[PDB]
């Protein structure tokens, strides 16, 4: 089953303040109007990077696991949530399909009313996480609206990842190497965007480095 | 016996760090977290988000920085500079110049 | 010219208004 | 004839403040000491010193 | 004239096949023999710009 992503999955690409300005970047991003997979469960591929989101109420989701095996032979990445905060470790566990009941390490760290959104990314220059939390209308499908995901951590771990698993409705999509245009308000904040490849009008906006296009013809 | 092991993981156990006093409103050479430059460092009201470290103008040139030892978001003005031109009457008539 | 004002004319003011790193 | 340029009056560096409380010298002034036959190992990492 | 000046400024950040367009990278990372080749690439680029 599938659902429309609208304009979600934008995130701050660098630790740079900009104001009242349009800036452009090429990176792994979720395409606009892409089909996310609908859920309300199995192990899934990571591809080059994961977008994950859920219609939260009481922080139901307990965590995530990432790796090549997720089943010993290497320290697979483990992430867990306690209250408003996060516990992280890399572990050679070999649990069955109930790792939440199952409960050689080289790294460890500790930090429908709502929508929570996350991006999980490998840069090869180590691994990073970006996030957002908002209220929403109680609809199961992702509402049409805009805000950017903000960084939480860099994990200096070097772990090989090709799949992930999870410990409300929820959604998964995949990042793609794409150019984007990003609008910054006065207060340093990404506040509108264009996916450059989406359609010829979007490509025109990105050709001009603008959001408004006057009448005419443009190469 | 104190042992030290170095692997491929990023080092998270360091010691004391490189830094100086911070001088406002004068032309100064500077480094912030490895961002080197020179100019007049000044105060600012520019609302950096908590993860943002540096700020840039429309032409990509740096205009602001976070002080890593405080909450201060500085604005960086370039060095004051300009062409120098000599006004002269013809040397056949006088040697005075401005 | 308007003497009450840069002592431009009225039509010169429209022209100076419409027309719009280191 | 030339370009004027107000010189750097002095030089500055800024990086984060290291300092934090981590039990590093706990093995120095401790009490529970074993022997060379069954020596113990204390892992002190993920902090500053 | 705005497009000309902004394009002339943005070309400072282009690498022209050199290791970095931030000149202080080359001056801190490489020894003078090699640094001269990387700077000469940036000079050739910025000058042609």
């Amino acid at each position: 089953a599938y659902t429309n992503s609208f304009t979600r999955g934008v995130y701050y690409p660098d630790k740079v303040f900009r104001s009242s300005v349009l800036h452009s970047t090429q990176d792994l991003f979720l395409p606009f109007f892409s089909n996310v997979t609908w859920f309300h469960n199995p192990v899934l591929p990571f591809n080059d990077g994961v977008y994950f989101a859920s219609t939260e109420k009481s922080n139901i989701i307990r965590g995530w696991i990432f790796g090549t095996t997720l089943d010993s032979k290497t320290q697979s990445l483990l992430i867990v949530n306690n209250a408003t905060n996060v516990v992280i470790k890399v572990c050679e566990f070999q649990f069955c399909n109930d790792p939440f009941l199952g409960v050689n390490c080289t790294f460890e760290y500790v930090s429908f009313k709502n929508l929570r959104e996350f991006v999980f990314k490998n840069i090869d220059g180590y691994f990073k996480i970006y996030s957002k939390h908002t209220p929403i209308n109680l609809v199961r499908g992702l509402p049409q609206g805009f805000s950017a995901l903000e960084p939480l951590v860099d994990l200096p771990i070097g772990i090989n990842i090709t799949r992930f698993q999870t410990l409300a409705a929820y959604y998964v999509g995949y990042l793609q190497p794409r150019t984007f245009l990003l609008k910054y308000n006065e207060n340093g904040t990404i506040t509108d965007a264009v996916d450059c490849a989406l359609d010829p009008l979007s490509e025109t906006k990105c050709t001009l480095k603008t959001f408004t296009v006057e009448k005419g013809i443009y190469q | 016996v104190l042992s030290f092991e170095l692997l491929h993981a990023p080092a998270t156990v360091c010691g004391p760090k490189k830094s100086t006093n911070l001088v406002k409103n004068k032309c100064v050479n500077f480094n912030f977290n490895g961002l080197t430059g020179t100019g007049v460092l000044t105060e600012s009201n520019k609302k950096f988000l908590p993860f943002q470290q540096f700020g840039r103008d429309i032409a990509d040139t740096t205009d602001a920085v976070r002080d890593p030892q405080t909450l201060e978001i500085l604005d960086i003005t370039p060095c004051s500079f300009g062409g120098v031109s000599v006004i002269t009457p013809g040397t056949n008539t006088s040697n005075q110049v401005a | 010219p308007d003497p009450s004002k840069s002592k431009r004319s009225f039509i010169e003011d429209l022209l100076f208004n419409k027309v719009t790193k280191f | 004839t030339s370009n004027f340029r107000v010189q750097p009056t002095e030089s500055i560096v800024r990086f984060p403040n290291i300092t934090n409380l981590c039990p590093f010298g706990e093995v120095f002034n401790a009490t529970r000491f074993a022997s060379v036959y069954a020596w113990n190992r204390k892992r002190i990492s993920n902090c500053v010193a | 004239n705005a497009q000309a000046l902004n394009t002339l400024v943005k070309q400072l950040s282009s690498n022209f096949g050199a290791i970095s367009s931030v000149l202080n990278d080359i001056l801190s990372r490489l020894d003078p023999p090699e640094a001269e080749v990387q700077i000469d690439r940036l000079i050739t680029g910025r000058l042609q710009s």
